[PDB]
Formats: structure tokens, sequence, C-alpha cells
């Protein structure tokens, strides 16, 4: 081979352990897990909660859009009624082994009851750990959707909350009233 | 409680468990990954191999492209129906001791590929240690799966020599972690809402 | 008969009116106050077509489809713009006093009303007044009712008196307050009552039985069996 | 006159010369919103059709497509053949611009149709598929074996009546292929294989330490020369058309995302483009801008990937490392708006998810202003190192017309010197308002030619970026149609006609109405296509997609024979697939 393409090459060698060096020169762009937190935004798609109205009853309605919208089939629950006559989720099943974390089950939420939130570390030791059930899913609070609340617009009666006393509604008129 | 391969108490002279922790402490503190591309799991698993997360320093950076080097076989991808005896096979040409860790929901269970091509997780065929849920788990996930082989492998009681001792293997029966965060998971109330960064 | 729907011709029965003529071709027209049994009496406006009086002839009339014979030599359109306008009206008019009630009630994926919705292709609200509301009725251990839900197609009154023979069903009140049910709270006398949750369109009529242990109709599993 | 507008292209030329040498009746014109022309043609006038549109004056001279359609459940077929099965062919003229769909009845029994081989070399691996997954015989076919499934498969997965989920695992199925994989190399057979005659063989799979996948060669060696290398894939069939087959519109985009799985949202965009066209959707203008956004970042993750990918294979180490870091910052500017790393799922029928968060342009800045000195950086240390240069130069050359006879798009094809992108020849998703160059090669497609001119995509993909970042339109991330899926989230809180559309649209599925649409972009491998017939259900009738890794790793063989094996490595690395794209 050529002289002058062999000094080139070596040029280059030496060029490259330049760059190496003084990139061993630099500052760590490690981060510390788990010293350091990982930072996650807060639409991020992780572990999935139930949430609660801001009068703390559950948001969930158990009206199973998040079941069907699921193109894995990982979500399970039953409806049950209260006495007053709101519905609820009798059971709520994840099964975490399948979700895929998609976020579509939020997404088709009409009550915003579930929610992916910023939580990654759900390892587990067991397959069947992996499927959370209701009393695994539910937290105390809203989650990333504060005020909202399906009860206060749905046209329901239920208890604190009689007919006509929804968003945009007027009082039912009996049709036995004398105005015409 | 203990697994013994039997549900059994735990076996542990006072000697003999120091030396079982001290071999228990070098097997946690060295853990040699076996080099295997399945699907995108994978990737995000080699992703938790580079400089940005650096799973170096939990001493589980040399990754084997021999299944004999190799102590730990994660599994991170699909388990098709054609790569399965593959899967077989790798696994079983490993050395005892040997550690699975499913990562993301096809390796769990088959995950959204329900279909005629897929097998339905890995722990069908070969027993698994670890499970992580994801699609994928991003790679601080795969190092909070590595922390708790780690805190499995530390419990457990395995012979010191094939010539003395029961020969028995003792797998202790953790806590599932799911029982142990749910006193702070039900906790929170109030999350960042996602209209900001 | 020969009609000419949308510029393609088709041969029906004449003795048939024009919306079960257009249903039996695979022909889409939204409907809500017709019945197969129960006849037509043109109350929710909802089947309408432009109706031409011969081929060349550009401007046409609104007709309700269901009111107008499928007579010999026809001339219609389903997909005219003003026809498409009017029945979208129709649902959006439906939809100012309905409830924001679906994932809370029982005819949800099951629901006509949820289906002609859609199929008339409304979904933005620009109605931003009151909605009316009304109490409930006890209708017995079968039927639930739900009165908030009902957008007066009056197939219940017709199906359970001119059809069923019932006398405890009816309709009271007047302009947009009607009301359908039973004029004290009882039982539904009829053994013929429950029908109704299938006759009504909408959630007013519901399985209490099936709503008990509730589960959405795409969730169901199915056989065809004799009773 | 809208782009979705259902068109029969009878004012194509191709079909007025197609008119004139054939006649009127020999092939019947059908109307689709696929923006191309399909023509039915008798079965037995295909090759003479085929090699008349070979021999054109500006010719169609690349099969970009080739498969099977199970026809027999299909209800709304008016103006159609009628076919138990159909075959269709889409056939590509890069100097008219143009292209052109032939479909091929075919009755329920009579199964078979004459071979493509003669006129497309790369119709082989196309009709192999079509056989495996279809049952059609396609006459004069070298080796018409398997190629998805293994050999000893029972029936064909992609018709109608064959179950698409997964049958119960026994052990004893999983030991007999443990034994037939042992046994393998005890009783090869280099005639079932497609091989032929100190010639040793050697197989380089199944399992393979590398990021692309795990897949096996077969090699047929004179001493250190490859003689003759077919490949055995396959080894990652997800079944992800048959999945196309059993979700709704709106549920499959997660299953869009892991077709190739460094492209996200790039791999979403064609199969939303073409759920809009049989939607009537028209995407408002800020909506094309957004998704524009994430297919470049998208590209750039993934080019950032192949290109260390290449320096490590070559044998450099610390690239991949830096560039991880790159791709740590584009993740988490992706983190912050989808809410996902890699599968974000964030494209919607007529729009996106969500809106963009407050504050991701201060991400955007902080990435553009971190990229092009770290790039200089990789070329500096790794792209300009003479031992690389060495490694890579005239390693597994082809000309355009190598790549035109093999369906070899992407960076290959530009660097044969073809200047042919998506982007700029059939523009889409909005993507004529921004300035950007296509970098072309000299006309020799080597490893380092391709890794250069993906480099340049790279650069290109910045300046996209920039521009994009200056010009920020203002409006709404949803369109207004009554098909936008889901509708937009605060009106289907509180308005009954929004809640009873979402409703509708997450359970039971949006109805597309019954139509075929067609979908070609320019995605970060190559032309990613989507090709999806709707039989007027919530579900799609047909979904397929056309991968680019499928005609790279079939031209593999063309490129590689009389080469050397580490040849064959540094190939397989600068070819810029995954063995998901490949088998999907
Ligand atoms: C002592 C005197 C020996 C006889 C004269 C030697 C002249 C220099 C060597 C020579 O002939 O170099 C040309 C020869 C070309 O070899 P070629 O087949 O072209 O392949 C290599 C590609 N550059 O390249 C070679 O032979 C390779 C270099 C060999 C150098 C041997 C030592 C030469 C004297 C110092
Ligand atoms: C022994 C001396 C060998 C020759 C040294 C000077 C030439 C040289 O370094 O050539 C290699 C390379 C040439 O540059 P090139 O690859 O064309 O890149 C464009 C930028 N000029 O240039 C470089 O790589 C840049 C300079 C590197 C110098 C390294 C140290 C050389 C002396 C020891
Ligand atoms: C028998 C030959 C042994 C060669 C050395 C093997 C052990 C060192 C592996 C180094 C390494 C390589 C190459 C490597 O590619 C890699 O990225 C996935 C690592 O993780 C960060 C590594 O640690
Ligand atoms: S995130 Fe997706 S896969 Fe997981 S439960 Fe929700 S819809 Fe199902
Ligand atoms: S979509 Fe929401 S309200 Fe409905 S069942 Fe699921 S969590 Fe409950
Ligand atoms: S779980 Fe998801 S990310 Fe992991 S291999 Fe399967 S499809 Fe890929
Ligand atoms: S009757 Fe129909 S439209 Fe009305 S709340 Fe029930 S499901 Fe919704
Ligand atoms: S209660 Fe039902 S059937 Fe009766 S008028 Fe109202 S919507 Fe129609
Ligand atoms: S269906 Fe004709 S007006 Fe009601």
């Amino acid at each position: 081979m050529t002289l002058k393409e062999l000094l080139v090459g070596f040029g280059t060698q030496v060029r490259s352990i330049w760059m190496i060096g003084l990139h061993a020169f630099a500052k760590r762009e490690t981060r510390m897990y788990p010293e350091e937190p990982v930072y996650l935004p807060p639409r991020y798609r992780g572990r999935i909660v139930l949430t609660r109205d801001p009068d703390g009853e559950e948001r969930c309605v158990a009206c199973n859009l998040c079941a069907v919208a699921c193109p894995v089939g990982c979500i399970s629950l039953q409806k049950a009624e209260t006495k007053d006559g709101r519905w609820y989720p009798e059971f709520f099943r994840i099964n975490f082994s399948r979700c895929i974390f998609c976020g579509l089950c939020e997404e088709a939420c009409p009550t915003t009851a579930i929610q992916l939130t910023p939580d990654f570390e759900m390892g587990e030791y067991k397959r069947q750990d992996l499927v959370y059930e209701k009393e695994d899913l539910l937290i105390s609070g809203p989650g990333k959707y504060p005020e909202y609340n399906f009860y206060r617009m749905a046209g329901m009666a239920i208890d604190g909350k009689d007919k006509g006393e929804a968003e945009n509604e007027a009082k039912p008129i009996d049709v036995k009233s004398l105005l015409p | 409680d203990y697994t013994l391969t039997e549900i059994v108490t735990d076996p542990l002279n006072v000697f003999m468990g120091k030396l079982n922790d001290m071999v228990n402490w070098g097997r946690k503190n060295s853990i040699w990954p076996y080099n295997f591309g399945l699907s995108c799991c994978y990737v995000e698993m080699v992703t938790s191999f580079t400089a940005v997360h650096d799973v170096a320093r939990f001493g589980a950076e040399v990754l084997r492209a021999s299944p004999r080097q190799a102590d730990l076989m994660v599994v991170a991808g699909t388990c098709f129906t054609k790569m399965a005896p593959v899967i077989q096979r790798l696994y079983d040409q490993m050395l005892e001791p040997k550690w699975v860790i499913s990562m993301g929901a096809c390796a769990n269970s088959g995950g959204m590929y329900d279909i005629y091509s897929v097998v339905q997780g890995v722990d069908k065929f070969i027993p698994v240690d670890v499970y992580i849920p994801g699609c994928p788990p991003r790679p601080e996930a795969y190092m909070q799966a590595l922390m708790l082989l780690q805190e499995s492998i530390g419990k457990e009681r395995r012979p010191l020599s094939w010539v003395v001792g029961d020969q028995g293997v003792y797998r202790a029966n953790m806590q599932s972690e799911r029982e142990r965060k749910r006193g702070e998971r039900i906790a929170v109330t109030n999350l960042r809402t996602p209209d900001e960064i | 008969a020969t009609i000419h729907v949308d510029g393609k011709e088709y041969e029906v029965n004449g003795a048939d009116n024009l919306l079960e003529a257009c249903l039996s071709l695979g022909l889409d027209i939204p409907y809500f106050c017709w019945h197969p049994a129960l006849g037509s009496v043109g109350a929710c406006r909802q089947c309408a077509v432009k109706q031409y009086q011969n081929a060349e002839d550009t401007r046409g009339r609104l007709v309700m489809s269901c009111m107008t014979p499928a007579s010999d030599g026809t001339f219609i359109s389903i997909d005219d713009e003003e026809a498409k306008q009017f029945r979208e009206s129709v649902v959006e008019w439906l939809m100012t006093n309905h409830p924001h009630d679906c994932p809370v009630c029982e005819e949800g994926g099951n629901c006509h009303l949820q289906d002609m919705t859609v199929m008339t292709g409304h979904s933005f609200r620009r109605y931003r007044f009151t909605k009316r509301t009304h109490r409930n009725q006890d209708l017995g251990p079968f039927i639930s009712h739900e009165m908030n839900r009902c957008i007066a197609c009056y197939r219940c009154v017709r199906y359970y008196k001119d059809y069923a023979g019932g006398t405890d069903l009816g309709v009271y009140g007047a302009h947009d307050n009607v009301y359908f049910g039973r004029p004290e709270d009882g039982t539904l006398e009829s053994e013929f009552s429950g029908n109704l949750v299938e006759i009504c369109p909408t959630g007013v009529f519901t399985d209490k039985t099936h709503s008990e242990r509730y589960n959405r109709k795409w969730d169901m599993q199915f056989a065809p069996s004799i009773c | 006159e809208p782009a979705w507008q259902t068109r029969d292209h009878l004012d194509d030329p191709v079909i007025g010369e197609l008119r004139n040498r054939f006649g009127p009746d020999a092939f019947t014109v059908q109307a689709t919103r696929t923006g191309v022309p399909v023509v039915w043609i008798k079965r037995e006038q295909l090759l003479e059709v085929g090699d008349f549109l070979k021999k054109l004056p500006k010719p169609y001279v690349m099969l970009f497509d080739l498969h099977g359609m199970d026809e027999r459940l299909r209800t709304h077929r008016e103006g159609l053949p009628a076919a138990d099965f159909s075959v269709f062919y889409h056939l590509i003229s890069i100097d008219r611009n143009r292209d052109i769909m032939l479909k091929v009845a075919l009755a329920e029994n009579d199964l078979h149709v004459p071979t493509f081989t003669k006129l497309f070399p790369n119709a082989n691996w196309y009709e192999r598929e079509t056989w495996d997954l279809f049952g059609i015989t396609f006459d004069g076919h070298p080796n018409l074996r398997r190629i998805m499934m293994p050999q000893t498969w029972k029936g064909h997965p992609l018709r109608k009546d064959y179950p698409a989920r997964a049958t119960e695992f026994s052990p004893f199925e999983l030991t007999k292929a443990k034994q037939d994989l042992e046994m393998e190399a005890l009783t090869f057979k280099p005639e079932e294989w497609g091989m032929k005659r100190d010639f040793m063989f050697l197989n380089l799979g199944p399992n393979h330490p590398s990021a692309h996948g795990a897949f096996r060669i077969v090699l047929q060696l004179d001493g250190e020369e490859i003689v003759d290398c077919v490949p055995d894939i396959g080894y990652h069939h997800r079944g992800a058309e048959k999945m196309g087959e059993r979700q709704s519109w709106h549920s499959y985009i997660p299953y869009t995302d892991r077709i190739e799985y460094l492209g996200g949202c790039v791999n979403e965009m064609p199969y939303v483009l073409a759920v809009e066209k049989l939607a009537g959707i028209t995407v408002p203008d800020r909506v094309n801008v957004i998704r524009v956004m994430l297919s470049e970042l998208f590209r750039i993750n993934s080019h950032l990937l192949y290109i260390s990918t290449f320096i490590q294979d070559v044998g450099a180490m610390t690239p991949v490392f830096f560039a991880f870091t790159d791709r740590q910052k584009i993740y988490d500017l992706v983190e912050a708006i989808t809410g996902f790393r890699m599968h974000p799922a964030w494209f919607r029928i007529g729009g996106v998810a969500h809106d963009l968060p407050r504050g991701w342009d201060r991400l955007l800045r902080e990435f553009l202003d971190w990229m092009p000195k770290r790039l200089a950086s990789y070329e500096k240390a790794a792209l300009q190192n003479t031992i690389l240069k060495g490694r890579s130069q005239g390693v597994a050359a082809y000309g355009a017309k190598e790549a035109l006879e093999w369906g070899t798009t992407g960076a290959g094809l530009r660097a044969t010197g073809i200047d042919f992108d998506v982007r700029k020849a059939r523009p889409y998703s909005g993507y004529e308002n921004f300035d950007f160059e296509i970098p072309v090669g000299g006309g020799v497609s080597d490893c380092y030619t391709r890794v250069m001119l993906k480099v340049e995509e790279l650069r290109q993909s910045l300046r996209i970026l920039e521009q994009c970042l200056n010009n920020m339109p203002e409006g709404p991330f949803k369109a207004d149609h009554p098909l936008t899926t889901p509708p937009p989230k605060e009106r289907t809180l509180q308005h009954i006609e929004t809640l009873i559309t979402h409703f509708l649209q997450v359970s039971w599925g949006p109805v597309m109405p019954a139509n075929e649409s067609f979908q070609m972009i320019e995605a970060t491998k190559g032309i990613n296509s989507y090709y999806l017939t709707s039989d007027g259900s919530t579900m799609s009738y047909r979904t397929r997609i056309r991968t680019p890794s499928y005609a790279h790793l079939q031209q593999i063989p063309a490129a590689i024979r009389g080469s050397l094996v580490s040849d064959l490595i540094v190939y397989l690395g600068s070819i810029d697939f995954v063995m998901s794209d490949v088998d999907r």
C-alpha cells in the first residue's frame, strides 16, 4: 500500500486517540439511578391508578369503556350500584403482565378515573402478583385531573344531587303543573 | 418460608452461614447477562448498558456472547414460535447458578401479541425469576429488576460444594412488590397536570 | 314498483313506504319513530329524504320516507346535502335536552339514539342553554324508568297501547314536557311490557334484572336458543 | 376535490397505453382512494401486461409490492371481478413518478398464478410469503417454500378461516422442534434451500449478538469467499397484519408502532394517513407540523442508532455510548410530548392524542443546540477513520439497476444516484412547507456511502426541526371531522354529542365506509406503506404493510456474493434493517 495513505491513517488513529482522551477529560453523562431519582414528565405513561373525585368518592362509574378500548384485553371489571343509585366498580383488575402501557384506557375514560402515572418501578417476583386488583389501583386523590366530577354532569340522581341539580340542567317540571 | 428444588423453612453452623452469605454477595454483585436480542425490549436493555444509564455500576456490564459464561438470561422480546426452541437451548446451555428476567409484556405473557406465532410468555417453558411490566420497560426499570434479582439472590441457599452438604437449591419466598408498595402508592393524592412539562 | 335513489334504479314493492323499502335495500336512513311492527306516524322527522317530481328536477322537497309510499317511478335522494343537514338538525334538536348519561346508562353500546347521532355525523354541540329534566317512576321489578333520556318518539305508547293492548302506559303533558309512563307509580300491568326495552330507542325503559348485573353488549357471549 | 376523494385515474396515460395495447375489454379499472390506478387484469395476460409496463418509454422499473388478499368474506365488492382470492402487484415508475396496482382474481380451487420472478427478481420473497400466508401457488417459482412460518406448518394464517389467536402451548412441540434444530446440521440438504452444488456450509444464526435482531443465514463458502447464501427469516413474525384484521381502526395504532421499533411515530404516520383517506379527513396544518416534528425527531433517533450500530460493527466502541446520550435527549423531548419513549402511539385518526405540552420548545432548542457538535465529533472520531473507510468503502456495492430491480429504497437507492424521496416526489403531511435537501450518492451504493447519506439525512432533519421550531402554527391538534377518533377530550367530558361519538368510537370502533386506501411514506429505513381495505366495518378487512427491510434482505444475496464474511457483517450493519420490520 501507499506510504502517503499509511501516514494519513497513522495521523487519523492519533486524532481518534486524542478525541477519546479529551472526552475522558469531559463531564460524566450518567444519571445515577437509584441514588439520583429519574425525572418523569407529567404525562408519562407508567403505572395505572384509579382516582377519586374532589368530594372523595371514587371516580369510576364502571362503564367498561376502558376495558373494551384496551387492545390487549387486560382490564376486567364489573358494575355495581349503591343504594343512592351511583355506579361503581364491584371489582377492577388490570393484568400488568399483559399491559403495554399504551394509554388507550385513560384516553377512553369519560370520568378521568383511570390514569397512567409517572411510575415505572413495577417489577415483580411472581407473575400472578402483576394482576392488580381494585385495592392496588384506587388512590386517595384526583391524580392528574383535579376538579372534574362526572356525576356533576350526569343526569342520574345520586346522593347529594337530585334531578335538575347537574350542570346546565333545569328543575323538573311536573306535567300536572298549572303553568301552560 | 422458602422453596426447595416444596415449601420449607430456612435451613440456615454459623461459619457455613457466613460462607453462604459471602457466596451470595459475590454472586449478586457480579451478574453477567447473556447478549440475546429478540425485539425492542433488547434495545432498551442495551440503552441501559450505555453511558447515560451505566449499568456497569452494578457490575453487570460484561455482556457475553457465550451462554456458558453468562449467569443471567434476560428474555427481552417476543417469544416467537420459531425462536422458542432457540431460547430453550440457550437456557439449557447455561450453568448453575442461572437466573431469568422476563423484560416486557411480550416476555411476561405475550403482551399485545396473542397471535398464532407467539408463545404467550416465556414462563411457559423456562422458569422466570424477575418479571418487568412495560412495552418497553424503560432502562431504569431494567436496573430496578436487577436490584430485585440481587435482593432475591442474597437470600437464597445453594450448596457450597458438589461433594459436601445438601445439594438442593432453596429460593426465598419474597414479599410481592405490589403488597410492599401498596402503602405508598394508595396514599398518592395529586399528580402534576399533563399540560405542563 | 321502481324507485331511483341517488340516481340508482331499484325494484321494490309498491305497497311499502319509502323508509322500509330503502332499509330493505341496505340503504341507511336514520329513523326513530317508525317500527316495522307498529307502522308509521311521522313524529320524529328523522327519516327525511329529498323527493323530486321527475328525473329532470333539481329543487325537490323534503319528505318523511316512513310516510311516503314507494310508488312506481319515484325519484328520491338520501345523500342530498339539504336532507343530510335536516337529519343532522333533527339529531341535534334531540341532543339539546339529552342527559350526559351514556357511561351510567344501560343502553350504552346498544342505543339506537347513539347509533343515529353517530350516523348523522353530528358531534359538535352549539347549544349552551339548560336541559329539561324529569322525575322517574317505579314501573315494577322488571322495567327501570329514566325519563330524562326520552326523545319523544312515541314508540312506547304506540306499542303498549295500539299493539299490546295495555292500558296503564300513556303520554302526558304538553309542548316539550311530554311524559311517557304510568299515571302513578306501580307495576306495568301488561304481560308484554318487557318488549319496551327493545322498542324504546333510548335508555328510558331498561331491563332492571339485567341492570342488577349489568354488562355492555360487546361483552356478552350470545347463543341462539329457544325459550 | 380533496386528496382523499375516490378517483378512477382513467386520465392516467398508462390506462390509455394499456387500452391501446390489449384492448378495452382486457381489464377492469377500479375506483379507489389509494391514489393509484387499480387495474384488474386477467391471469393469462399478467406476464405480458408486466412486460409491457417494463418496456414503456418511461417504464415501471420497480416492483414495489406483491401480496394476496382473501376476498371470500368481502361483502362490498361492487364493480369488482368475481374473486375468492386476489393477488395485487404494486409497480412504481420513478421517471413518471407514478405507480399502478394490478390485481389478479383467483377462484377458491384454482389458486395458482404465473410467477413474476422473471420480470422482477424481488418477487421471489413476496411470492413465498403469499404462498405461505394464503396458499396461493406460483407456477414457475424456483423454490416455493414457506418464509414466515416453519416448513412443518399446517394452514395459511392470513386466510379468513384461520384462527388468529395463539394455540395452546405444548412441551411436545417445543421438544420436537428442539430435536429438529439439533438434527438440522446433521441432515442438512442444500436442495430444499434453493442452493446448488471444498464448498463449506455454515450457519450464521439463529441468535445474533447485535441490535438489529436475530436471524439465520446459511452460507456456502469457498474458503473465505461466499458462493451462495440464503437467509432464513420469519423468526420474528408477530402476525401484525392478522392483528390488523382483529383490532379496530383506533386500537391498532400501538401495533403500527412496533412494525419497526426504531421509528415509532414514523411508523404511525402512513397508517393514520391511510385511515384518514378512508375517513375523508383533511387534517389542519398544525396537525401536519406536529406529525412532521415527531417523525423527524424519531428519524434522528433511528439514524443515530444506525450510525452507532455501524461504527460498533466496524470495531469502534465509544460513539455508540455518546449517540445513546443523544438518543436520551431526543427521548426526553419525546417523553415530554407523547408520554412514552419508543412506542408513543400518539398519532390519532384526525390528529394527535394531546396538544403539545407547555415548555416543549425549550427541550427542542436544547437538543438543537446539543446535536451538531456531537455529530461533528462522531464524524471526526470514527467516520473519517481510514480503518473504518477500509472496512466500509467498496463493500457490497451496487448500481441503480440492482437497486431498482430489487425494490431497494431509502439511503441505498439514493446512494445509487436516484433522487427518489417520498417527502419530495409524492409529498404528504405538509412536507412541501419545509425547506430541506435530499442527499444523493454518486452512483455506487457502498456501506460508507449509505452511512454518510444517513448522516446528511440527519443534518437535513435537524434543519427541518429548526424551521418547525421557528415557525410553529397555532391551532387545533385534532381535525373537526365526525370521524376524528377520539374526539377532543374536554368536549367529550361536557357535551353529550361528543360523549356519544367518543363512546361509540372507543368501544365498537369508528365505522370506516367501504373503500380501499393506500399511503406511502419515506420511513427511517426506506419506503414504508400501508394498504388498507375496509369492508364498511369497524375493523380493517385487510392491512398490508410494505416494509423496506424485507426488500433489502432479499437484495442481500445479489450484492454480497463473491465477498467475505466480514464484508457480510459490515453489509448487515450498513443496511439499516430490523428483523421486526422484515417479518412484521
Ligand atoms: C473472549 C473475548 C472477550 C472480549 C471481552 C468481553 C468482555 C467485555 C465486553 C465489553 C463490552 C462490549 C464489547 C459492548 O459492546 C457493550 O455494549 C453492549 C458492553 O456493555 C457496556 C461491554 O461491556
Ligand atoms: S395502557 Fe393500554 S394496554 Fe394498558 S390497560 Fe390501558 S389500554 Fe390496556
Ligand atoms: S372507562 Fe373510566 S369510568 Fe369507565 S369503567 Fe373504565 S375506569 Fe371506570
Ligand atoms: S413488550 Fe413491547 S417493547 Fe417489548 S418486545 Fe414486546 S412489542 Fe417490543
Ligand atoms: S339513551 Fe343512548 S344517548 Fe341517551 S344516555 Fe343512554 S346510551 Fe347515551
Ligand atoms: S320513552 Fe322511549 S319509546 Fe317512549 S317516546 Fe321516549 S324515546 Fe320513544
Ligand atoms: S321515522 Fe319517519 S318521521 Fe319518524
